[PDB]
């Protein structure tokens, strides 16, 4: 993102929020519930 | 870090910033300092927290 | 489940090859102590020879595998 100042935030900027945060969110959700339906309790993915 | 899609247009500024007295790392150095995250103690120690 | 971090229904029901303990978190941590406190004390000559089973278990270990054949 870049040129992107406050008054410029549109749909662009938006998506890249998406990818770099939202999603983030989702992955590690979504590999939590995997891990958690096994019943896998000892074995912690390290999120960097 | 210099070198990457995210700083490559700074890379001309790096000698002077350094000049500062501060650090900037070639992506093979950050990458060394992330898989030294990756190592036993680390992993163990965000286990604790 | 506690103590060693494996079902035994799960055995019965399943029968697995290969069985994969790991020693993860606090939890994990505990799974493994128990793991390497247990031991084979057997007598050699009228003498006591403590051994240990899983001798390949230690504070380093993140897992432990139990293999077979066929279950």
């Amino acid at each position: 993102e870049q040129g992107i100042e406050l008054e410029h935030i549109d749909s662009k900027s938006e998506f890249a929020h998406r990818i770099m945060l939202t999603n983030i969110l989702r992955m590690m959700g979504c590999v939590k519930k995997q891990k958690s339906a096994r019943g896998i309790e000892t074995r912690p993915a390290q999120v960097i | 870090t210099r070198g990457t899609g995210l700083m490559s247009a700074n890379n001309i500024i790096a000698e002077g910033i350094e000049k500062m007295g501060v650090r900037t790392f070639s992506q093979k150095e950050m990458a060394f300092n992330l898989l030294g995250l990756l190592t036993p103690e680390v992993v163990e120690l965000c286990q604790k927290s | 489940k506690d103590t060693y971090g494996f079902s035994i229904l799960d055995i019965v029901i399943n029968n697995p090859v290969n069985l994969t303990i790991h020693f993860g978190g606090e939890k994990g941590k505990r799974i493994r102590e128990n793991y390497s406190a247990m031991i084979f004390e057997t007598i050699v000559d009228g003498k006591l020879k403590t051994e240990k089973i899983f001798k390949e278990i230690n504070e380093h270990s993140t897992s432990y595998t139990f293999r077979s054949e066929k279950g």
